[PDB]
């Protein structure tokens, strides 16, 4: 989940009008845009101008050379008087940096004009103001990708010589700390410390566990894997063992590993009808349940090979997988197929499902709540939105504004990125 | 910061 830059170099030509070239320009060796680069970049584009209608031209290029004359190390003076000398067709060499965001289908996007000395100093003075300003820690950190976030962290900790996890734990509280705090671990130490609290102290939450089991790929489970055991000092799955039993402990165990086929090129038909039917043999043809094969086949295929065989089953079947789960299997291990069965069908809508659940009643699950606003931000919060509202008829944003109050749900709102 | 237009 990622964050990338495309610099690109290209030739621009263009015919100098009335109006000229149409944009300006910043920087020079006396005027340094930031403080590194003396290079010179379009800041504003006219509309309805040379630059504007050939179309070329971005906000933020870098003007390398006019007419094979470099911008490099000059006065901003002289690179005006190469612009205005240069005739009326201009030869324009010019750097495209292009900022491409990790997922297409996020809230939450990399900010562009991002600093993180600048950030570290804003968080650092809005934690000493009297009283603490939440409202500027809030603006920043919600309106910054998951990577830039342990940018700031760094700057942080090297201006101040606190860790900024450590210093917001001492100054917020309340549900705001838990968003915060959360926001600032990289996604697989989030996804990690909350596997940890599922499973710490007596008993289990069943719910939070099955959560973040069911709905990881093996690529977030393999990195959560390895950051548990940096972390605690011991294998998930030997906590996973612990803390569960019987056969809800097997299809945990089996899922953890994150072992799954991944998704292939060919169609195997003859699989799917043969796992459609063993399903169907498995349990609702049969008294009783071989949930060993319901485990085996559901933690193997690949999702795509599981959607098929999910539709194929109801071809034998009186009954869809959900129905024929409910029928079948009960307690914890029914829970988990049905939000493994979920996942797999659209995991969108699954999350959609969640936080409904989190607020439609007296108060709030918070837990679930901030754990699906900070943990989907980033990979899928805008199809979870579109799924929220086709299905519940108002937008999550309306649904988070009337559960949550204060800096808090300003924050929750930010993560959810808009209304729908 | 100077901000010219060509
Ligand atoms: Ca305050
Ligand atoms: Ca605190
Ligand atoms: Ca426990
Ligand atoms: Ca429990
Ligand atoms: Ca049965
Ligand atoms: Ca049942
Ligand atoms: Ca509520």
């Amino acid at each position: 989940s990622h964050m990338d830059y495309l610099v690109t170099e290209e030739e621009i030509n263009l015919t100098r009008g009335p109006s000229g070239l149409g944009f300006n320009i910043v920087g020079g060796t006396d005027q340094q845009y930031v403080s590194n680069d003396s290079g010179i970049y379009v800041s504003r584009i006219k509309e309805n101008g040379a630059a504007a209608l050939d179309g070329r031209l971005q906000e933020g290029d870098k003007i390398l050379s006019v007419n094979g004359q470099d911008l490099k190390n000059l006065l901003h003076q002289d690179a005006v008087d190469l612009f205005r000398n240069a005739g009326y067709a201009v030869s324009l060499r010019v750097q495209h940096r292009l900022q491409v965001q990790g997922s297409a289908y996020g809230s939450v996007k990399a900010y562009t004009n991002f600093d993180a000395e600048r950030d570290a100093l804003n968080i650092e003075t809005a934690i000493k103001t009297k009283g603490v300003d939440e409202v500027t820690i809030v603006n920043i950190l919600t309106n910054r990708s998951n990577e830039q976030r342990q940018d700031i962290a760094f700057a942080y900790q090297r201006r101040t010589k606190k860790e900024l996890a450590s210093a917001l734990k001492s100054a917020l509280s309340g549900h705001l700390e838990t968003v915060i705090l959360g926001l600032l671990k990289t996604p697989a130490q989030y996804d990690a410390s909350e596997l940890k609290a599922s499973m710490k102290g007596l008993g289990t939450d069943e719910d939070s566990l099955i959560e973040i089991i069911c709905s990881r790929t093996n690529q977030e489970l393999q990195e959560i894997n390895r950051v548990y055991k940096e972390m605690y000092k011991t294998d998930l799955e030997k906590d996973i063992i612990s803390d569960t039993s019987g056969d809800f402990r097997k299809l945990m165990v089996a899922l953890a590993k994150g072992r799954r086929a991944e998704d292939g090129s060919v169609i195997d038909y003859e699989l799917i009808d043969q796992d459609a039917r063993d399903l169907y043999d498995a349990g609702v043809k049969r008294k009783g349940t071989d949930v060993p094969k319901w485990i085996s086949i559901m933690t193997e295929r690949s999702v795509p090979h599981l959607q098929k065989v999910f539709d194929r089953y109801k071809s034998y079947s009186p009954y869809d997988m959900l129905e024929s789960i409910r029928k079948e299997v009960k307690g914890d291990l029914e829970n988990a197929f049905l939000n493994l069965v979920q996942c797999i069908q659209n995991k969108p809508l699954y999350f959609a499902d969640r936080l409904y659940d989190s607020m439609k009643g007296k108060g709030t699950r918070d837990k679930v709540l901030i754990r699906i606003m900070v943990s989907r931000s980033e990979v899928d919060m805008l199809k979870i939105r579109s799924e929220f509202k086709r299905k519940y008829g108002k937008s999550l944003y309306y649904y988070i504004q009337q559960d949550t109050k204060g800096d808090y749900q300003k924050a929750l709102l930010y993560l959810c990125g808009g209304d729908d | 910061f100077r901000e010219t237009e060509v």
